């Protein structure tokens, strides 16, 4: 009884979350209409963690979808699992997103939040227990950034004990979709540092690189990218739904991986990924998974770990394997590459083994890592934000909404302080 | 549900509008009678049985062009109250259209526009067309925009106007009207797109084998650009782009709003079979000055903001590859303080063609909108021409006698000068 | 619940009849008005021919 | 493991089958309606 509430915002968040619900529904074996036609009894043991039961043999997910513009939910309702979500869980206004963080935070954010908090409260107290909330939002845009930060602050005000684990996409440095993206990223970082406990960030250019390097996807759409984020989502919480040889929930991961209150930003990775044509050459074993997991080329974040050092790390495993083999590999990978690990924290690698593998993949593992390579991601946006801030250009647009120009300086100062904190902890 | 009001002024606005509605009715598939043999609210309004009515008001002080539509094949589609025609035109006089004749009919048009907006609850902005050199076009456009500024406040008043050509001109008093309109547009207009006749004339033969096009062929090219702009608001897409999204990103400052427009690929119905027209080809050919619709070389100026709108089989992976290759072009310069400068949006609906027509069955197309300091080249020519006119007081007596005060001419001259300095200051590096 | 689903169908049919009434009658009235002009063909063109 | 991979490959083919219907329908219905709105609406104006 560790129910987790799922929240979506923006076009990017809603589409990713929609793909997430497809994967988790298929994992348990639930028909698109909400009725069970699965294959195993172990699927029903802890289905309460993500679903509510509507009397009649129908399951309604603990999901809330929010967008400022109504365009996105038209595709969601037309989707395969559109009918699954509660009709009263669709909360939205009738104004354009505007791609503006200040507009999304002060103009439409205030009006929408008063409607949203009641739906969240109705979903939160519907279950006996609630370990924490789960959020998917976009930092680059206006709706997902501003609304996500405002809702995170409000949830922290109301539910201090619960773990607010969030997933976000950091704007790509080279070819991104927004001119004014550095403004939104810089403003969102300030609230995101102080509010959320567990944070994971994905770079889209890394997704294109990973998809083309490994899976040989000739025509990579957004579906496969959203699909990859789904396995990262599914492998994160696998322990709560099913048993295993070593249990680890979100609170265990947060205590183990977070050494200080301001160092909690994480990067993620998933394994195994194999080419669909040459997948029948791989005798996948635990050493092979460890090589794929710890490889820099399979990281969903555009930051090379070799350029920095690690602080804490953790690996979650799925399937039936030996515990000694995981421990021996874990010791070997720590001893061989000591150049990238701090000397004052021994045994920086934490393990967790669930028992049931996911569909389609005889055995699987997931990796979450924390490192000082985060400075490069903050370096790119800092330089871009300084260039944007030099000639006062787009300050004009944000002024008409109510935002003060000093807020940029406070946000950049806070993010620069985080850069310094990562720098001095490298020693 | 979500809606755009179209307002057309003068001869060009009506003739441009006629071509556009030809494309729009075909692209959705509505018969000329409004019946059938979606996102209709974007431009179409719905009536009782099956009839559709377009969300447009056609305004002109001369009844000749309006009567053509009343007699034309599309006469049943438009509601008779939407077609307002005046008695006598402004005679290519800004003062006559601004004060004497325009103020006679101004109140009637505003009521019609306001009444239309009630059925159009999903309003996001207005689209307005003008001729800069014309009298009714520029003269009536100024009064309409000034009234709408206080009537509706914060609403996106986008515009698409024909700027005078650098050398080709069909009006002697053209510089007077343009300098007077420019003063009016720069204050209230949210974002006004620019095109000129001369470059449209050159492309209509260079890009496709038409030896002697007419206003009909030019209007079809304009309609294609407008269709792609509103395509994201009409159909599903991987990246939805709204009007406020354009407004925030395109303009970095209040007075530097003026963008430029481009379209590609424009190719005859026969040559399309020879070339692949991949995403790289359509993206690379956009930046060429030959495809520019405004006869100002981008190499003279700089790039500060660009927008790409795609329609076809576009894959996001190729977009990133195409944009990355563009940034490697040393011939293209960007202001250092704007490193990214790109917004792209993807729509699934392909372009639609019209018979007796000029384009081909292009599988994939793309629309390009950008803001450049090369527009300063165009302004200097207008300023120089006006100075030659006002040095000897060439046509002052015509404008003064129509109620306009002479003290405005130096004021409008200063406003153009301040815009010129503003563009130079922005283009300066640090 | 299904019974009111057909009840909703009844409301849809009635709201369809609302449009059908205008759809057919207003077209017919214009046809009669056109025939009134056909009467105007003989009360004017031939009567003023008698004026000739 | 492989013993259950024998069933796993069949189920993956079932997922591939579902993708086949979904993508095929999205393409076949889209193309012909697109051609109709462009070309069949075009033919009327050619005669006009
Ligand atoms: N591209 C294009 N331009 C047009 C078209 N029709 C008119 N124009 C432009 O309209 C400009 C002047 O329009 P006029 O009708 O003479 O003047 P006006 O704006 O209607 O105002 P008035 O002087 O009162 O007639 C010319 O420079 C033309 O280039 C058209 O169909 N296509
Ligand atoms: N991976 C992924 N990225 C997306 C998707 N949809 C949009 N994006 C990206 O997200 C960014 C815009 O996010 P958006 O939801 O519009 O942010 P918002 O305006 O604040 O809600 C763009 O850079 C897109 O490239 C998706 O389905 N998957
Ligand atoms: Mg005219």
């Amino acid at each position: 009884v560790r129910e987790i509430v799922h929240i979506q915002a923006g076009q990017c968040g809603n589409q990713i979350g929609a793909k997430f619900w497809e994967v988790i529904s298929d994992e348990h074996g639930i028909d698109p209409t909400g009725s069970y036609h699965g294959d195993s009894d172990l699927q029903l043991e802890r289905i309460n963690v993500y679903y509510n039961e509507a009397t009649g043999g129908k399951y309604v997910p603990r999901a809330i979808l929010v967008d400022l513009e109504p365009g996105t939910m038209d595709s969601v309702r037309a989707g395969q699992f559109g009918q699954l979500f509660r009709p009263d869980n669709f909360v939205f206004g009738q104004s354009g997103a505007g791609n503006n963080w200040a507009k999304g935070y002060y103009t439409e954010g205030q009006e929408l939040c008063e409607s949203i908090l009641d739906v969240i409260r109705k979903e939160a107290e519907s279950c006996d227990c609630l370990q924490g909330f789960q959020l998917v939002h976009s930092l680059g845009g206006g709706t997902g950034a501003g609304l996500g930060t405002l809702l995170l602050n409000k949830l922290r005000e109301e539910y201090p004990d619960r773990i607010l684990s969030t997933y976000s996409i950091v704007p790509s440095p080279k070819v991104s979709d927004t001119v004014v993206e550095p403004y939104n990223c810089t403003l969102s970082v300030h609230q995101l540092v102080e509010s959320a406990d567990e944070v994971f960030c994905i770079d889209n250019e890394a997704l294109y690189d990973i998809c083309f390097r490994t899976l040989k996807l000739t025509t990579p759409t957004y579906g496969d990218l959203n699909h990859l984020v789904s396995m990262v989502m599914s492998g994160t919480t696998c322990a709560l739904r099913f048993p295993g040889q070593l249990n680890s929930d979100l609170r265990k991961l947060a205590v183990n991986l977070v050494p200080f209150p301001r160092l909690h930003f994480f990067i993620v990775g998933f394994a195994p990924l194999t080419s669909r044509g040459s997948q029948q050459y791989r005798a996948l074993t635990v050493p092979e998974l460890t090589s794929q997991l710890f490889d820099n080329k399979n990281m969903m974040a555009a930051c090379d770990p070799r350029r920095g050092v690690y602080l804490t790390a953790s690996a979650h495993f799925r399937g039936r394997m030996s515990s000694k083999e995981v421990d021996e590999q874990m010791l070997n990978i720590q001893a061989r590459n000591t150049s990238y690990f701090v000397e004052w924290i021994p045994s920086n690698v934490k393990s967790a083994i669930c028992d049931i593998p996911p569909r389609g993949l005889k055995m699987a593992a997931t990796f979450i890592g924390n490192t000082t390579a985060f400075r490069e991601l903050f370096t790119r946006v800092d330089s871009q934000f300084q260039k944007m801030y030099a000639r006062r250009a787009f300050i004009h647009w944000y002024v008409n909404e109510g935002l003060e120009t000093v807020e940029f300086d406070e946000a950049r100062s806070n993010m620069t302080d985080l850069i310094q904190e990562y720098e001095m902890y490298e020693t | 549900m979500r809606e755009v009001i179209s307002i057309h002024v003068g001869q060009a606005g009506v003739q441009i509008g006629n071509g556009c509605w030809e494309l729009y009715c075909l692209e959705h598939g509505i018969q000329p009678d409004g019946q059938l043999p979606d996102a209709f609210n974007t431009f179409f309004s719905e009536t009782g049985a099956g009839k559709h009515v377009p969300r447009a008001v056609f305004v002109d002080l001369e009844p000749t062009v309006v009567d053509e539509v009343r007699t034309g094949t599309y006469r049943q589609l438009f509601h008779p109250e939407q077609l307002i025609s005046g008695k006598e035109d402004a005679a290519n006089n800004y003062a006559r259209g601004h004060y004497t004749v325009g103020k006679e009919i101004i109140d009637l048009t505003l009521d019609r526009i306001r009444k239309l907006a009630d059925q159009c609850t999903g309003l996001q902005g207005f689209l307005i067309f003008h001729s800069f050199g014309g009298g009714t076009g520029a003269g009536f456009g100024s009064l309409l925009l000034e009234r709408l500024s206080v009537d509706y406040g914060k609403k996106s008043k986008l515009e698409f106007t024909v700027y005078p050509s650098p050398q080709v001109s069909t009006a002697i008093v053209e510089p007077y009207n343009s300098i007077l309109a420019t003063h009016s547009m720069i204050d209230h207009s949210d974002c006004a797109f620019m095109v000129d006749n001369e470059a449209l004339y050159d492309l209509c033969r260079r890009a496709l084998d038409i030896e002697r096009p007419t206003y009909t062929n030019l209007n079809r090219l304009i309609g294609q650009v407008v269709s792609s702009l509103t395509a994201s608001l009409r159909f599903d897409g991987a990246l939805n782009v709204d009007f406020t999204e354009f407004q925030t990103n395109l303009v970095p400052y209040a007075r530097i709003h003026f963008p430029i427009c481009s379209y590609a690929p424009v190719i005859s119905a026969e040559k399309a079979y020879h070339e692949q027209l991949s995403v790289a080809e359509i993206t690379n050919s956009l930046f060429e000055p030959a495809n520019m619709m405004v006869k100002c070389d981008p190499r003279h100026g700089k790039y500060m903001a660009c927008t790409l709108l795609y329609r076809g089989d576009v894959v996001p992976k190729d977009v990133s590859a195409a944009v990355a290759t563009i940034k490697t072009k040393r011939t293209i310069q960007f202001v250092d303080w704007c490193p990214t400068g790109f917004k792209m949006g993807i729509n699934y609906q392909p372009p639609t063609v019209v018979p007796g027509g000029d384009l081909a069955k292009v599988q994939r197309a793309v629309c390009m909108l950008a803001n450049t300091t090369a527009i300063a080249e165009a302004w200097s020519r207008l300023d120089h021409k006006f100075d030659l006119m006002y040095a000897k007081r060439a046509f002052v007596h015509w404008y003064v006698g129509e109620g306009m005060e002479e003290a405005e001419f130096p004021e409008a001259r200063e406003d153009l000068a301040l815009l010129e300095k503003d563009y130079d200051e922005v283009a300066a590096e640090s | 619940q299904r019974a009111k689903s057909h009840y909703d169908e009844r409301e849809a049919s009635l709201k369809e009849q609302r449009r059908r009434g205008r759809a057919i009658i207003e077209l017919q009235i214009e046809e009669h008005k056109i025939n009134s002009i056909l009467e105007a063909e003989r009360r004017d063109r031939e009567a003023k021919a008698l004026a000739i | 493991e492989i013993e259950r991979a024998e069933y796993e490959r069949i189920m993956k083919l079932a997922e591939q089958q579902m993708d086949e219907e979904d993508r095929r329908n999205a393409a076949e219905k889209k193309k012909r309606q697109e051609r109709q709105a462009a070309i069949d609406a075009l033919i009327e104006k050619e005669a006009k």
